[PDB]
């Protein structure tokens, strides 16, 4: 197989949660969350984790109640029998940005953003290939490459032409603590965040 | 049964679509490739068959996306042949979708299929 | 504050082995667009690109920035 | 890739017989499509003459079809035509070119051979 | 046997213009049409069949309009150059039948 | 079990269950664990002649367990319904398609509708269920057939002059291994729980998408490449089944006058060849259908049944005639 | 439907019957909902939503 159709080989990060005595750095995990909020959730839904699974994680109860309620879902009808709704509470699941797959490949050109709830299990690479994919995209692609309009080269993503343009940038989101929130900051807590949405 | 709207559909590029639980491969054939489909010697291929006795339409190559070895689906725009690939056990198809390589032995499989102005309709 | 990936990787392409990897990938890159200059290049099937390169290139970096960079974030 | 070879003597005397043989090489006669014969008359004007398919079926143009008889070789993988009883008015380039058929475009000449110029003549030539 | 008319038989262009040819039949042809290009050196090559299908290897540049009995062959220009006679055929059925012809030099 | 409602399901074991993880990754690897240890059991059963008179009932029961183990394994992994259990299921049930004229006919039975659907995960996970009480009690008449002959030992010679009871002296010996057994399993379960999985098998199936990445679970690996070593369908079914009960021949090529390895150094030497070799045809397994390890699988296959075939019979054949003439003066 | 033919009634008179009824097709291709015409695979609608 050709090195581009393999994909390169994602490189060993130091992850605080590496090694059989380490627990997860929490603080990661909450700036993992906002950075989730404000720039993958758009087009990535987070279906399998449930908002009373983050109190005590990375928020407080109050805190994960405030942000349930900002989003609306189906209640039982009314005396009429007519549909009525209802804001969110900590039974509920993260809600995503699609209603259906129709609308969610509409939105990207044809492509599916994959749920993330279990993407670091779900490849070859784990925490190290997502971070690399997320920090690793060139301004350009290697010479004599021919991309197909709508791609952009990664060359972590098998074949090198992804449908998910580079995304993180300097800055972009302001951390709550006053964190430098550089590009790889950012890939650093959401990976962290999706390592515990999956595990 | 099924539509699909050919009109949508570009080019040289594939578009996959269920029917009766299976995978129904549809592509917009380039000049280049339907001359490379109908310029293939008979004499290389374990199951003969002319790419006109498997396209009603140069245009448009029809077939269920299923390996006659054991079920996969192939992967498409892979594999030697300029065709398809099947990963499960290294089945190439080329671009009229026949056979040339691997343990699957016959090409994919044409289903029964109508045109209708700008979409086809299978089943 | 600038990316910390961002700057080991430029510190990197800086040694010798980081010079010699980028030398070798903009020597093909040059190939290439001389390449595509050339007539009928559009119907060939043996179009040369340079992954390749890139990946010895990448892979080096990777190698070195890989244990550094976390030390540099919080 | 397929290839149409022609060959053959480029000139009759009149009342002779016109005999052209199309070497295919890259494909087979038998294998599936139309196997034809055409010619340029000398002012650029071009007239089917007529076919033999993969099966065997013969299909000619009613124009000639009294004169003409286009057989094949599978054994050697070529088709031949010829023209009994030449005029003058059979001088011509003669082209032997494969038609694809398909259910919705129906036929086209997809590849020609390299041509033949035959002049029908008196004139002498060594054999 | 039906009969084919090219039109205009036999024109001349300089090397830019988009020139327009166009075949017309006794009996109505469904859009069974062929185009094909005669170059000078006694090579034929098919361009257009079905009335717009393009042949391997024949540029964009090369439209084909038409229906019922009147068809085109549209171009954009001629480089490096397409100087050659363009013929036409019908197929619907035997006998097929070609088109007067069509030069295209420059001048 | 519904097709619709099974990958979700384990993950709400995974999440929302408590323990459930636990369970999971006990289970899941425990199924691995159970499969290394059965090939070590099988492996010193070869060694040290076990399969031969009198226990072949023994050891033909043990086949039985072997192939009913498998076929278990294969239906739990299918239950779990990512994409590693779809196209599993569809590639092993139409391993039956070869069967001439009711071989599609059967794969139809098998899904019960026209794909890997609904009715398939559903009866699956009813024959994953069924099948572990089949197996105890084929358990039970291997002990049954183990019992009237008793174990052999390492010198492959009788035992009956020098018995020790099972109680206190096996009973604890027996416990060392289990603690070591639970604690090697346990540094999987808690540490590395999925290692020995696929991550594929963490994506739900998509009966429209085989991804490239497609590799069988490591314990099958070496019987799939032998399925791949045979370019024709049929074949490739048959030489892999083959594979199996060929593992039925070796109490009638084993032509040694003596039972086991042990004081047999040409047959020491082709044991950890054909092991070594079966370790490959699994290394080939996992790689992509390519160049050298085509001719590599093939020629690996080759040895996998030359030895029950070919290398045995002729190497114990000599040995025997090299105890004789070795010491025997005449 | 698709039980009453052979039983009640003729194909054609449950096709007809079926498809008096409006059931929920597959979202368009941009997403959004789509009505259509029942078939012999659905079942008989009730009165009520809820
Ligand atoms: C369907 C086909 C089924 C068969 C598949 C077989 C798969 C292989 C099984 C995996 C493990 C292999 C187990 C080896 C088999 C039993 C070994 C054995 O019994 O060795 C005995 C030997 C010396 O023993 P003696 O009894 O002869 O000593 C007499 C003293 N006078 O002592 C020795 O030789 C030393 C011990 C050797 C260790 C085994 C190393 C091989 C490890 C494989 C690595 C696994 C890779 C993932
Ligand atoms: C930092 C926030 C984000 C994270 C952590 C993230 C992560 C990922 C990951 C891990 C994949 C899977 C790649 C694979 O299959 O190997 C992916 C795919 C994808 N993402 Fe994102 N993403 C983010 C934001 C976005 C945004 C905002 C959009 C929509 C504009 C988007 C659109 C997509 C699409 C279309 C794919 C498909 C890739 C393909 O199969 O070609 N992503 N993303
Ligand atoms: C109702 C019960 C039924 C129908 C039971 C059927 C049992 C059949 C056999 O068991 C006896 C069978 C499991 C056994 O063959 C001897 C195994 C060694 C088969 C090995 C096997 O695995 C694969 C696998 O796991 C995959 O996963 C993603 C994918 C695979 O291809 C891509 C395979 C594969 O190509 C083969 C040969
Ligand atoms: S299933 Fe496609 S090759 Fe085996």
């Amino acid at each position: 197989m050709t090195a581009a159709e393999h994909g390169l080989h994602a490189p060993a990060y130091a992850w605080s949660h590496n090694g059989p005595f380490e627990t997860f750095d929490h603080a990661s995990i909450r700036r993992g969350y906002q950075v989730y909020r404000e720039v993958c959730a758009a087009c990535h839904s987070l279906d399998r984790v449930a908002w009373r699974t983050l109190v005590g994680v990375s928020h407080t109860n109050e805190e994960v109640r405030n942000m349930a309620e900002e989003f609306e879902y189906d209640d039982e009808p009314d005396e009429q029998g007519n549909p009525k709704k209802r804001p969110g509470k900590l039974s509920d699941y993260i809600p995503g940005p699609y209603p259906n797959e129709q609308a969610a490949r509409a939105a990207n050109q044809g492509a599916l953003p994959p749920d993330l709830s279990l993407i670091v299990k779900a490849r070859h690479g784990g925490c190290d290939y997502i971070f690399s994919l997320l920090t690793g995209y060139p301004d350009e692609p290697p010479a004599g490459v021919a991309l197909p309009p709508g791609s952009n080269y990664n060359p972590y993503f098998p074949g090198g032409s992804i449908a998910m343009a580079r995304v993180l940038f300097d800055d972009m989101v302001e951390y709550e603590d006053g964190t430098p929130a550089t590009t790889s900051q950012m890939a650093k807590d959401v990976t962290t965040f999706l390592n515990w949405c999956a595990e | 049964k099924v539509e699909v709207n050919l009109a949508a559909i570009p080019l040289g590029k594939n578009v996959v679509v269920k029917w009766q639980g299976k995978p129904v491969f549809i592509r917009h054939r380039t000049p280049h490739e339907i001359q490379e489909a109908n310029s293939v010697d008979m004499s290389a291929l374990k199951d003969p068959q002319t790419d006109a006795d498997r396209v009603k339409d140069p245009q448009w190559l029809i077939m269920l996306g299923i390996c006659t070895h054991l079920g996969c689906v192939p992967i498409g725009e892979a594999g030697d042949f300029g065709g398809w690939f099947c990963p499960c056990h290294g089945s190439h198809y080329d671009i009229s979708g026949r056979i040339r390589k691997g343990p699957a032995p016959l090409n994919l499989e044409i289903p029964a299929y109508e045109f209708d102005g700008d979409k086809v309709i299978v089943g | 504050v600038t990316d910390q990936l961002e700057d080991l990787r430029e510190h990197f392409k800086n040694t010798e082995e980081g010079k010699a990897l980028v030398h070798h990938y903009e020597e093909c890159a040059e190939r290439v667009k001389i390449q595509q200059q050339q007539p009928g290049y559009a119907d060939l099937e043996h179009k040369e690109d340079c992954v390749e390169e890139f990946f010895h290139l990448q892979h080096y970096l990777d190698t070195a920035t890989a244990p550094r960079l976390f030390d540099k974030l919080k | 890739e397929v290839k149409l070879q022609e060959s053959g003597a480029g000139l009759v005397q009149p009342s002779q017989s016109l005999s052209l043989t199309c070497s295919v090489t890259g494909y087979s006669i038998t294998s599936g499509y139309y196997w034809n014969w055409i010619r340029l008359f000398p002012g650029n004007k071009l007239e089917w003459v007529g076919y033999i398919s993969n099966v065997g079926d013969n299909n000619y143009n009613p124009s000639l079809k009294d004169r003409l008889s286009i057989t094949r070789d599978t054994s050697k993988n070529q088709f031949f035509l010829k023209l009994n009883s030449v005029t003058t008015e059979d001088t011509a380039t003669y082209y032997c070119a494969r038609s694809e058929y398909y259910s919705v475009t129906g036929y086209a000449m997809d590849y020609w051979g390299q041509g033949t110029t035959v002049t029908v003549s008196s004139a002498w030539r060594h054999p | 046997d039906i009969e084919l008319t090219q039109t205009p038989v036999s024109l001349a262009a300089s090397l830019g213009d988009r020139v327009t040819i166009s075949c017309r039949a006794s009996q109505d042809i469904n859009n069974f049409l062929n185009w094909y290009q005669q170059k000078p050196d006694g090579t034929i090559k098919l361009l257009i069949y079905y009335t717009s299908r393009l042949h391997a290897g024949v540029p964009s540049r090369f439209s084909g309009s038409g229906s019922g009995t009147d068809y085109s062959l549209t171009i954009s220009n001629l480089e490096p150059e397409d100087i050659a006679t363009y013929f036409c055929q019908h197929h619907i059925k035997f006998p097929w039948t070609f088109g007067a012809g069509t030069k295209l030099e420059i001048k | 079990s519904n097709i619709e409602l099974a990958f979700s399901s384990v993950e709400h074991i995974m999440r929302d269950v408590h323990n459930g993880y636990i369970l999971r990754y006990l289970h899941a690897n425990g199924a691995s664990f159970f499969f290394m240890v059965m090939f070590m059991h099988m492996a010193k059963g070869l060694y040290y002649g076990s399969y031969r008179s009198p226990r072949v009932t023994l050891w033909n029961v043990g086949v039985i367990i072997f192939i009913l183990t498998i076929a278990t394994a294969f239906l739990g992994y299918c239950c779990v319904y990512g994409q590693m259990s779809h196209w599993g299921a569809t590639v092993i049930t139409n391993l039956f398609s070869a069967i001439p004229f009711v071989g599609n006919d059967i794969v139809s039975w098998l899904w019960g509708g026209f794909s890997v659907s609904n009715p398939t995960i559903q009866r699956f996970f009813a024959l994953h269920y069924l099948v572990p009480f089949i197996i105890a009690a084929m358990v039970i008449m291997h002990l049954m057939a183990l019992h009237i002959h008793g174990s052999s030992n390492p010198l492959g010679i009788t035992g009956n002059l020098d018995r020790i009871p099972m109680h206190s002296y096996f009973i604890f010996k027996d416990l060392v291994t289990v603690f070591l057994f639970m604690l090697i399993l346990a540094l999987f379960v808690f540490y590395s729980p999925n290692t020995l999985g696929h991550p594929d098998n963490y994506i739900p199936g998509n009966p429209l998408v085989t991804p490239a990445s497609i590799v069988p679970e490591w314990y099958l690996l070496p019987f799939y490449a032998i399925l791949r070593s045979i370019p024709d369908k049929l074949l490739g079914v048959i030489t892999m089944f083959a594979a199996i009960l060929v593992l039925l021949v070796l109490p009638f090529t084993d032509r040694s006058v003596v039972r086991g390895n042990t004081f047999k150094v040409l047959s020491k030497f082709f044991f950890f060849i054909f092991v070594f070799n079966f370790v490959l045809l699994g290394q080939i397994g996992a790689c992509h259908v390519e160049v050298p390890y085509v001719l590599m699988g093939q020629i690996a296959t080759f040895i996998y049944f030359a030895y029950f075939l070919i290398i045995v019979p002729v190497i114990s054949t000599i040995e025997n005639v090299l105890f004789y003439i070795g010491r025997v003066n005449k």
